[PDB]
RNA sequence: CGCUGCUGCAGUUGAAACGCCCGUAGUUGGCCCCCCGCCGCCACGAGGAAACGGGAGCGCUCCAGGCAGGCCCGUUGGCCCCGCCGCGUGGGACCGCGCAGCGGGCGCGGCGCGCCGCCGCCGCAGCCCCGAGGAGAGCGGGCGGGGGCACCGGUACCGGCCGGGGACGGGUGAAACAGGAUGAUCCCGCCGAGACCGCCGGCCGCGCAGGCGCCUGCCAAGACCGCCUCUGUCAAUCAAGGGCGAAGGCCGGGGGCUAGAAGGCGAUCAGACACCACCGUAUUCCCGGCCGUAAACGGUGCCGCCCCGCGGCCGGCGCGCGCGUCCCGCCGGCCGCCCAGGGAAACCGGGAGGCUCCGGGCUCUGGGGGGAGUAUGGCCGCAAGGCUGAAACUUGAAGGCAUU
């Protein structure tokens, strides 16, 4: 069954960008992928993401600029100290400069070098690089 | 209470082949079986072959442990088929 | 070719199916026709699996088929 | 087929060991 | 190794085909497996066909012709030269050649 | 693999069962090894010599391995052991006390000694490199 | 996937975006909540009601021209069906297959064909029994399945 | 040592997906309401022995040390760490989870309040997310060697005849033992019995797998498709538990044609007791039970997602056109070839792709080769045996796929 919505939208965003393509429509909507789109299209990962209205559970398309080389889902959302904020960056992605950990706190949904200003831990959503 | 569920009159006696056979034998004769003429299952053994209905109070021929017997099934439809041809 | 997804060409999407497409939508139509009796339009889905009968001639004017109703009498066209 | 071969002597072995088992009891 | 992605067999879509012998070893052979040419001969030679054609008083009879299928297990096959060993490169080849 | 936040007995009861399959694991935590050992976790054991006997070599080496039929004292267990050095068995002599060390692999036997687990090292309380060398 | 089969089947029906009534239609809420009364007097089944509604009458969804679904509907006259109809469904399934299997003591496949329709009922059941949609006495066996019909 | 794998192993062929299907615990659950109540969660608090570990200062001659020392912060001997599922306060995203109508007044209800009532008392828009390319239910329309059950037809093989006619016939690689003037073989005319369903018959189809093919009639089902039908998450996988499960086998009956384990036999060959020829018992076949295994295979668990063209077939559905079993699509199944991608390659690409850039969910199994699927205990079976399942001990390879 379709347990992680985010996982499904994401390898879509990545398997388009693989081919190359401008547009590509992810079949299930969720509030939570819309903020994940939102956050890698203020970094500029992605362009704009569009919501399509199915008045069921809704589609989004969202526009490749080809900046994006794997965008991924940590499944179980996993429990992050903010003493650990820093041993997932270096496990998940390409240097610490250059990558973004969502993960969600209670002050909200925010990249890992926010959470680490803020002295803050949350539960990883996925690996955006 | 068990495998040996009527044949325990026997007791440790006869051998098993025997006690097996009359089980479903035993099993058989004793059942209630349902009358042709008053669809009700009150037929019960009387002698070999002597079936008597304990609602209908017909009694009717039939097979030493069963009312009806699979040879005699086979007849009944055969001589319908037949009898319908002639 | 620049045609692109949000906003897609609307007889590429009808061949798509109703459910794999931006908005899921009805396949089928309403259908105004008008029997041999009576002049009278009835309103009837296009398709109806149900016995469906002419308000005028007594037999049904619909018959039931795997897709799109066919009818009996005569017909009408296109809904307005 | 040796290992076909293997299974059947060794069924052959088994009967025989069960057998001695129940000389003894 | 797998030396054919068909196994052997033509088997799709089932658990088991019913079983056929080879003509000559006897063999039970599942129907997929068997190499299967069918042959329509004449009913006599093409060198008595002259001869038996010349003889019947009939107005217009050809020599009849006989149709047979016959159906040879692996080994009956590649020892009657029915079918040859391939090449890895010419396996493939499904088209009846020659 | 499980994937739950609520699968950790899962996974521990998986990691207990599965860590046996490893052999290694096996001979170190059953403790049939440990009642099995003719050395009982002992680094080495004492015991008396009753044969010297010589084990022919496992090929493609051929040599008359010079070795001792020593009964372990603390388990009276008899084992076989290999006299090391050269032309070391002439002092060994039977009826006579001996140390006897593992090979270096942990019960295993090693090269051509077909079967011999343990080398001795000391006899009549002296150790065999000494006498080899003729230190003593 | 089908529950019970290693089929693949996607033969839906696609309801329009437009929640609100069509032009052509001319019945009032209480026109078609009348035909509802009147096909459950004839007996008609909620699935048979709704395709009656949206076949003889123009109302192919009752929801968009009234403001509640067939069953909300007879709950308000408290009229629904005492067993929700698809668990009755496979109940007269049950029962038509167990009819056939009284006769034919070898068709296997036929036996099997109950387990499955018979742990459908089983699996409604419990979820109409905790919704409370069916009395928590309710229970299918089978044996005494021919008298729940 | 990523050879134990939470991070982070592997299971097509190296070791390893249970033969299948239902299924309870267990684990996991589409989207959805900004505002709180309880969660878990996270942040920081208090409060908690030192030693130790980390660490501030200090030349024990250096040092391992030790807390010393120098006319000195109140000269020092600071500070950090007990994993703490305890508590305190804050946050409230995520995560689950809340069935009950409210509200006014009375009213200071025994120092203030809430209860707890009581009055429609006229103040509430009083009280429904939606309708999953989730799932079940429905109707329609075709679909198929899917299942049962009865009925049946066709030759062929074998046997028993009547006639005919005349010397050999079988068998093979060549033979030989059988058969034949008791006239065989051969031919025809018949007849009995029991199996079996040919050619059509397949990159056909159906079934949960095992499997499924005479003719008629009957019975119940099943997937696919079409839909502005119903319900409203009713779901996914699954120990335990239930049912099914080729062949061979077993049991109690029936049946007995054909082949034919055993048995016997002729030829072989050094010897074959084997292959080949011949005769043949169990079996094959039916009904009622057992058994529970197969290279039960796609050596590939199940549900879900995106994923590149070019084909064929199959079952629905719709579009075009004068219009034909045409054409283009759509959905579902069976498939071929395959660009990337992957892999040790073979290859797979309707995955074995989207994975060292390693985390969608659930179960199963493996961890060098043997010993050994043995021993023993258990459970199960009438038995045969199934299921579970070691150790001592031995060993440097065993194995995969490629290349000469």
């Amino acid at each position: 069954v379709r347990i992680n919505v985010l996982r499904d939208a994401l390898k879509s965003i990545c398997n388009a960008q693989r081919i190359g393509k401008k547009q590509v429509i992810v079949r299930p909507s969720s509030k939570v992928i819309i903020e994940f789109l939102q956050l890698m299209q203020k970094n500029g990962y992605i362009s704009d993401f569009a919501v399509v209205d199915n008045h069921r559970s809704n589609r989004i398309v969202v526009n490749l600029i080809g900046r994006l080389n794997k965008a991924g889902v940590i499944s179980p959302r996993f429990d992050i100290p903010a003493n650990d904020i820093e041993k997932w960056v270096v496990n998940l992605l390409p240097s610490r400069l250059f990558g973004h950990i969502i993960l969600t706190t209670s002050q909200g949904i925010m990249d890992h070098i926010e959470a680490q200003h803020r002295q803050i831990g949350g539960k990883v959503i996925g690996y955006f690089y | 209470t068990k495998k040996v569920g009527l044949t325990g009159k026997y007791g440790t006696r006869y051998g098993r082949a025997a006690r097996k056979q009359l089980l479903k034998i035993e099993t058989s004769q004793k059942a209630k079986y349902t009358c042709p003429f008053c669809a009700k299952d009150k037929v019960r053994r009387t002698a070999c072959g002597i079936w008597t209905c304990r609602s209908c109070s017909k009694t009717m021929a039939g097979g030493a442990y069963s009312l009806h017997t699979e040879p005699a099934n086979a007849a009944r439809a055969t001589i319908r088929r037949l009898r319908l041809a002639r | 070719m620049n045609v692109d997804l949000l906003y897609p060409d609307p007889v590429e999407e009808q061949r798509k199916h109703k459910l794999k497409r931006l908005v899921q939508g009805p396949n089928s139509y309403f259908l105004e026709i008008k029997c041999a009796g009576c002049q009278d339009i009835v309103v009837v889905y296009s398709h109806a699996n149900t016995p469906v009968f002419c308000p005028g001639c007594t037999s049904q004017i619909s018959i039931p088929t795997g897709g799109k109703c066919a009818f009996t009498s005569q017909v009408e066209r296109y809904r307005q | 087929m040796r290992a076909k071969w293997a299974k059947k002597r060794m069924r052959k072995l088994k009967r025989k060991r069960r057998h001695m088992k129940a000389r003894s009891k | 190794p797998v030396k054919r992605r068909n196994n052997g067999r033509s088997k799709y879509n089932c658990g088991h085909t019913n079983i056929v012998r080879c003509q000559n070893c006897h063999r039970c052979v599942p129907k997929d497996k068997v190499i299967k040419r069918f042959t329509i001969r004449n009913i006599v030679d093409n060198t008595i066909a002259d001869d038996v054609l010349n003889a019947c008083v009939i107005q217009g009879f050809a020599i009849p012709k006989l149709y047979n299928k016959v159906q040879y297990c692996v080994s009956c096959s590649i020892h009657n030269h029915i079918v040859r060993v391939r090449s890895r490169e010419d396996r493939k080849i499904r088209t009846p050649p020659k | 693999k499980t994937s739950g936040l609520y699968t950790a007995r899962k996974l521990r009861t998986v990691r207990r069962v599965n860590r046996w399959a490893d052999k290694k694991y096996r001979k170190a935590h059953l403790g049939t090894w440990l009642k099995a050992n003719p050395l009982e976790g002992a680094c080495m054991a004492r015991g008396i010599v009753t044969q010297k006997i010589g084990i022919s070599a496992k090929q493609p080496n051929s040599a008359v391995r010079k070795a001792v039929r020593v009964q372990l004292t603390k388990n009276s267990k008899k084992i076989t052991a290999f006299v090391p050095r050269d032309g070391s068995i002439t002092y060994i002599d039977n009826n006579d006390e001996v140390l006897v060390a593992g090979f270096g692999r942990a019960g295993r036997a090693v090269g051509d000694i077909p079967g011999c687990r343990f080398k001795v090292i000391k006899v009549a309380g002296i150790g065999l490199l000494a006498l080899f060398l003729r230190k003593r | 996937g089908r529950m019970h089969s290693k089929g693949k089947g996607i033969s839906r029906s696609a309801i329009p975006y437009t929640r609100a009534p069509a032009p052509w239609n001319k019945y009032t809420p209480e026109d078609v909540c009348e035909q509802i009364c009147k096909l459950a007097k004839k007996g008609t089944p909620p699935s048979r009601i709704g395709l009656i509604l949206r076949d003889q009458f123009a109302i192919g969804q009752v929801k968009n021209v009234t403001g509640s679904k067939i069953v909300r509907i007879l709950k308000a006259k408290g009229l629904a069906p005492e067993i929700p109809e698809d668990l009755y469904c496979m109940i007269k399934k049950a029962v038509a297959i167990r009819k056939h299997l009284e006769r034919s003591r070898r068709d296997k496949d036929s036996k099997f064909r109950l387990i499955l329709v018979e742990s459908r009922i089983h699996r409604l059941a419990r979820y109409y029994r905790q919704a409370r949609r069916l009395p928590p006495t309710f229970r299918y066996k089978s044996d005494q399945a021919a008298a729940l019909l």
